């Protein structure tokens, strides 16, 4: 069957049976930069299996009214074992990323997510002047929540699914590596994004290279008698991890 | 000298261009390249999937 | 060639082949042809997506700014205009770059220069024909501060002169990003803090063009207004994005404004 | 091309060598490169210093003077203007070449004139477009002392006659130096006596440039100002000189005034 | 004619000059030699020295 | 000449002037652990340029009645950049080591000093129903120092030159990988130690595979108007560093 998969990276491995193939986002697979894409020219260190391993974040509450999640990479996996330590100490990093989304149901429940990699998703401010501060992008292994309808404050992320936080159809995110976990189907969705960016190592701090959003098109439903918690959890290996660029730890 | 087809139709027809500059930016842009790979949006998916077959067997 | 599939003909059908359904849990689109839903003729089609390249959609000339002087300083112009270089003042143009996430691309830059005569008290008006120097200065040169300093020297940054009555002047300007291509949306920050300008406008840094009259002022006022005309040539872009839905407000934001994704119907069902 | 150096992989090492000790007290500097004080990968590296040569470096048109001239000779400028040819009057043009001690090339001299109209008590103006004349006078050639006399023959001066509402005009000019090369700083004097000039304007003597309006006078006034374009060509330049740190005070003088180093810092330890 | 290739990246590209004068005071500037020798500045010593050696022994 | 010498390693250099050359313990130079001698069955993380570099340690006073100074390894690399953080995570660790001390003076001073790696350098106490505690036997970065005469305490280290303390001749320290530091001749000593045990891994922070120890057999000694301030550096780079077992940060 077509159903079940497995996918082993480092010590870690995640088992599906009941998912709807895997998204190889741009047909690129994650690899190591070549020696004619090079520009930092001391020796990469390549962690290997240490910072390429599933890294399970902080689990949403699937509600009925909720209007979708988002976490923001590499800075979700900021402070994840190894991954977030070499993150610390070097300039530069570089990596892909398989991303598995888990939320199993029965058959008795009903509800669409749409799961997909965005990158560069530049967000906008609810006051016009301003530009949203990094406690509103982020919550690290923590999602960051979308509302329903718009939202104010000053330094407060326009978070309105319609505009996708971004000022574009929100029907429209299908251009971006996308799986959909619809619940009637498959428990699970998969994306693997290859780096992308328009220079070839950046900063892991200062940059977001993606953003996964997890956005219900059809509301959570069940009848009374089932289930009433429902999780979403976001389980997501670094592939093909390097860093340029050794110091001491920090990051301002 | 570059002698190359025109754009014409449906059911001469080539031009000559001679690049006059030392910069390729110089140059008049591109427009005959009708290359395409829509698959990597379109069908971006690790197994191949069979039109006729079942998405999900 | 850039031409489309013809049609395939097709008879009727009663098998175990299920062209029509589909997951769409998949990240996968279905690749259904007519010829598969239906039975269909042989078409022999000849039509092109020629035109709807990314070397034809973005390569037509569009404004990107005007900027105005005045030989009087009537009305508050000064003597010479300025203009940080950016290509996100006008929606339009901006609007269709922003289809991508990456772009890299020569430019090409037009300008059309016009003058207009002022009100003034002044009697007896029969002033030459205007010449102008448009400038460019790359990040950190020196800056006119006045229409007459040294700066306009152009010993290494530049310049065009011009002359009114004649045809609008161009220059080739080559891809020139630090990265490998122009980043159109940027996710970052300026600071490793996490601070500062958040968004695009944290990697531009484009220069400046300045632009003045090279006639010395005659009695009455002229004030001219340079148009600026920036048409992509040799693309490459990358990362489709979707095309805009709300109003921009700002020219270094992407703040935007909570807007309906489409307009009314009054029910369901419309004819 | 004019491609750089690939970074070589290199490991751990523990030997004699010391690439990274070396005495300074050699004339010669050091050759390391990042190879040679720690890992290090292979970076194929496709970055060229070809904009970097002295022949795109000093092959951009400066402006080197203006001089003014009016018909009516309303605020002193006579109805001709001159100028001794010299490329240091300016301080950008002049920087540029002071890098060298010695330079052979060709010039491009291009003119951009433009004419304005003046305050006059004169009612009605209906001035024909202005013809312009431009005369080089090699070294010992008669001058003109008017705008009128036999000197604006041009029998055997080079001359350019340009009527206004047209492109630039320029011409070429060959190396002409007595020497086999163009004398940037000169330490010696004029005098065997060693008294006299002493500086590089001994070996200045390139002639002067007069300009005048061809058409005779209207009963307005107009004044014009032509700004002259020296544009290096086909250079060949010898013996490198630090860039100036002082400001110019004299156009035939080196003079200067002392001036600091480098700006301030709080202290040894900034960041 | 001269054929000579264009300045064009990284990872058609000629052009064609033709020169209309007859003199070489009046051609357009060289602005693709690209020869150096820097080693007459950066190296102008009689003894060769190795870099990997000591400067003085 | 044979006095000029230079060590890359990492991203770090070191250069002498002035060397008696380079010991390298039992003749074996640092490697990774063969597929013959392993018996644990996870692939070992090498993060090779990252953790193996140079990391200097503080540096110690050099008196004319100074008596020794030690420092445990690799408790004094454990705060120490990626190498450190490498030993948070795995419960097993294994490493070589290239140990280069500095020690320069005036042609106008002498002294002498003993340089040595001694292994499994178990050590007494004061009391004799008493085990030293962790705080006696390390300092970390810090060196731990000897006394000219024998101490008392309850959980103290026994320390007395003469009995190195360990119970053993001072003079005897010479089987052990070792250079001497002699002012009139040699201002450095590098020892290359291999890994070094009976099992082929071992965790990093439950075990010190070694034990460097500089002891002034000659004293300090200069004419009063010259320098009287002469520092002790030990800068010490890691080799052929390799960790298995990873798990969650901390040692309990």
């Amino acid at each position: 069957s077509d159903r079940v998969r497995s996918i082993t990276l480092g010590n870690s491995t995640i088992t599906t049976q009941e998912c709807a193939n895997v998204v190889v986002g741009y047909g690129v697979w994650p690899d190591y930069l070549s020696d004619e894409e090079a520009t930092a020219e001391d020796q990469p260190t390549q962690p290997d299996v240490a910072t390429c391993r599933f890294y399970t974040l902080n689990s949403v509450k699937w509600e009925m009214q909720s209007a979708g999640w988002w976490w923001k990479f590499p800075d979700a996996l900021s402070e994840m074992g190894l991954f977030g330590q070499n993150m610390q100490y070097h300039y530069l990093g570089r990596s892909g990323y398989t991303i598995h989304v888990q939320c199993n149901a029965s058959k008795f429940h009903q509800g669409c997510l749409l799961v997909v990699c965005v990158p560069e998703a530049e967000m906008g401010c609810t006051n016009a002047e301003n530009a949203p501060t990094y406690g509103d992008l982020c919550g690290g292994e923590t999602a960051k929540q979308f509302e329903q309808n718009a939202v104010t404050g000053e330094t407060a992320v326009q978070t309105a699914v319609c505009n996708a936080g971004m000022g574009v159809g929100v029907g429209n995110l299908t251009i971006y590596p996308h799986q959909w976990i619809n619940l009637r189907t498959n428990n699970s969705a998969t994306i693997v994004m290859p780096y992308i960016n328009s220079v070839p190592m950046d900063n892991m701090f200062r940059h977001n290279n993606f953003t996964l959003m997890i956005i219900p098109f059809a509301p959570l439903d069940y009848v009374t008698g089932a289930s009433s918690y429902i999780p979403i959890t976001v389980t997501v290996a670094p592939m093909s991890a390097e860093y340029n660029g050794l110091r001491l730890a920090g990051h301002q | 000298a570059q002698v190359s087809t025109q754009k014409t139709g449906a059911h001469i027809i080539h031009y000559t261009n001679i690049n006059y500059y030392k910069d390729a930016a110089s140059n008049s842009a591109n427009r005959q390249d009708f290359t395409q790979d829509p698959s990597k949006f379109t069908e971006p998916v690790k197994d191949v999937m069979i039109k006729s077959l079942p998405a999900l067997n | 060639m850039g031409r489309v599939a013809d049609t395939i003909a097709r008879g009727p059908s009663n098998s175990e082949q299920i062209p029509a359904l589909t997951a769409v849990e998949t990240g996968h689109t279905s690749q259904v042809d007519p010829s598969d839903t239906m039975q269909t003729r042989h078409v022999h089609n000849y039509h092109s997506r020629s035109e709807s390249s990314i070397e034809n959609f973005l390569c037509r000339s569009a404004c990107v700014i005007y900027i105005k002087y005045s030989s009087a300083e009537s009305n508050n112009l000064k003597r010479y205009a300025e203009w940080v270089i950016n290509t996100r003042q006008v929606a339009q143009l901006r609007r269709k770059m922003e289809m991508f996430t990456y772009i890299r691309c020569d430019m090409e830059l037009t300008f059309v220069i016009t003058s207009h005569q002022e009100m003034s008290t002044a009697t007896n008006s029969d002033v030459p024909v205007q010449t102008h120097q448009i400038m460019y200065v790359p990040p950190g040169g020196p800056v006119p501060t006045s229409v007459n300093d040294y700066v306009w020297q152009t010993s290494t940054n530049p310049s065009i002169f011009w002359t009114e009555g004649n045809a609008p002047p161009r220059m080739s300007i080559p891809f020139m990003s630090i990265g490998n291509a122009y980043t159109m949306f940027y996710d970052g920050w300026s600071n490793f803090s996490r601070d500062g300008i958040y968004g695009y406008n944290s990697l531009n840094n484009m220069g400046t063009i300045y632009a003045r009259h090279v006639n010395d002022s005659s009695p009455g006022g002229l004030t001219s207004t340079i148009r600026i005309y920036f048409k992509p040539k040799h693309v490459k872009a990358y990362v489709p994005r979707p095309p805009r839905l709300c109003q921009y407000k700002k020219a270094k934001n992407v703040n935007f404004d909570v807007e309906a994704v489409t307009t009314e119907r009054a029910s369901l069902v419309t004819t």
